[PDB]
């Protein structure tokens, strides 16, 4: 308190000579970050994203935060990679219920679905976001035979972890653009496909399409999704 | 002067916690002749937190000179080159360090105590440290300067008390 409020580090050096044992102790101690935050201007395109920086959307500010300074994140936890996301894309038909939420976004359209099986980064990006934040709702739409996606965050306070983004950009690179934006107080990540490159894998469209048709859409899901579909249509136009 | 030269080198190894192979020393005789030569160049690991301010301030403590360090990107890693007094001329694309910096192989980033003052909010319980990160691109690195307060202010004050027995 009283010493702490008064001493500058230019005065501690003659003191650390007498006590070199306490220097390391002093150095390690200073680990509570105060800086590493900055505002972000919407719509926030992810080419503007600063490397190794989480995003924090909240009533207390839409701001990017450095990973060392980030306290909402959890040091112990391991988030998947774009490669894990690809493996998940490959094994879709084994995890239909897990990924129920992703399939609802197609709104029972088999054309939009067939496009997804030619465009892995769509599933990948969903998979990657979902692992970070389970409370998201994707909506799929197509233009010129290219699948695009909008991912709505259900909650108003949204924290996008740093490594979740790094992986996103890996799955999205060159062909896609990603933009974060708020609409009607909700966060919406927009993934735009510029070009459909060749996929070197082939997902069994039939067993996927047929198994998706069989699923029932719950009324909680239906009514919640019903609310959100409008929100996107208002941001588009 | 040799003792002083050594003192600075030994400190740099301690504060940055560098092994013997990780610090490059140039000899004082060859430094004495030319003012524009670094006294030591420190090899910095990525994702490692480094106490740059305390190192600068130690150097200002021992010297009667405003120290000048410079981050150089060697291509595959960043090194921190340490000067007692700012060189007369430097590698052209040289600028001063902020909270975030994008460092190209071409470019070089100067760090002094006065750039740190600007970054840190208060002066009394705040120490700033730096971190190097591998960029999205292959050749590029990021230098992050971030200010830090203590875990516990009680422990800190205790420490400050223990320092004056
Ligand atoms: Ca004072
Ligand atoms: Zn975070």
């Amino acid at each position: 308190g009283p010493l702490g409020s008064m001493l500058k580090l230019s005065e501690l050096h003659d003191v650390f000579q007498r006590h070199p044992e306490l220097e390391l102790k002093y150095l390690n101690m200073m680990k509570m970050a105060i800086t590493g935050k900055e505002s972000i201007c919407l719509p926030f395109n992810f080419h503007s994203h600063r490397q190794h920086t989480c995003l924090d959307i909240s009533p207390y500010g839409n701001e990017q935060v450095s990973r060392i300074a980030c306290t909402s994140c959890e040091d112990n936890r391991i988030l998947p990679t774009a490669s894990d996301a690809m493996v998940a894309f490959i094994n879709q038909t084994s995890n239909i219920m897990k990924n129920r939420n992703f399939y609802y976004g197609f709104c029972k359209s088999s054309e939009l679905l067939k496009l997804s099986t030619n465009q892995p980064p769509i599933f990948q990006i969903y998979y990657l976001l979902h692992a970070a934040n389970h409370d998201i709702v994707p909506f799929m739409h197509a233009e010129d035979g290219r699948l695009h996606m909008h991912v709505i965050f259900e909650n108003p306070d949204v924290h996008i972890p740093c490594d979740c983004i790094t992986q996103m950009l890996t799955a999205a690179r060159e062909d896609y653009s990603v933009t974060l934006n708020i609409v009607r107080d909700h966060v919406v990540i927009s993934v735009l496909c510029h070009a459909v490159s060749a996929s070197s894998v082939k997902i069994d469209v039939t067993i996927l399409q047929r198994k998706i048709d069989e699923m029932d859409i719950p009324n909680d899901v239906s009514e919640s999704f019903e609310r959100y579909k409008e929100l996107i249509q208002e941001l588009c136009q | 002067n040799k003792v002083l030269h050594q003192d600075l080198v030994q400190a740099t190894r301690r504060i940055l916690k560098l092994g013997p192979s990780e610090l490059r020393v140039t000899d004082a005789g060859l430094i004495c002749k030319n003012p524009n030569y670094s006294v030591c160049d420190a090899m910095l690991k990525t994702d490692t937190v480094y106490c740059v301010e305390y190192l600068l301030s130690y150097w200002e403590s021992r010297a009667d000179h405003v120290p000048c360090f410079i981050f150089k990107n060697t291509g595959c890693a960043v090194s921190l080159c340490c000067f007692v007094r700012a060189p007369v001329a430097l590698v052209s694309p040289a600028r001063h360090v902020g909270e975030f910096n994008v460092l190209k192989v071409n470019e070089s980033l100067i760090v002094t105590l006065k750039d740190i003052e600007e970054i840190k909010p208060s002066a009394y319980g705040v120490l700033t440290k730096c971190v190097v990160r591998k960029s999205n691109s292959a050749s590029v690195f990021n230098i992050e300067l971030i200010a830090f307060g203590p875990e516990n202010e009680g422990e800190y004050e205790n420490l400050l008390r223990e320092l004056y027995a």
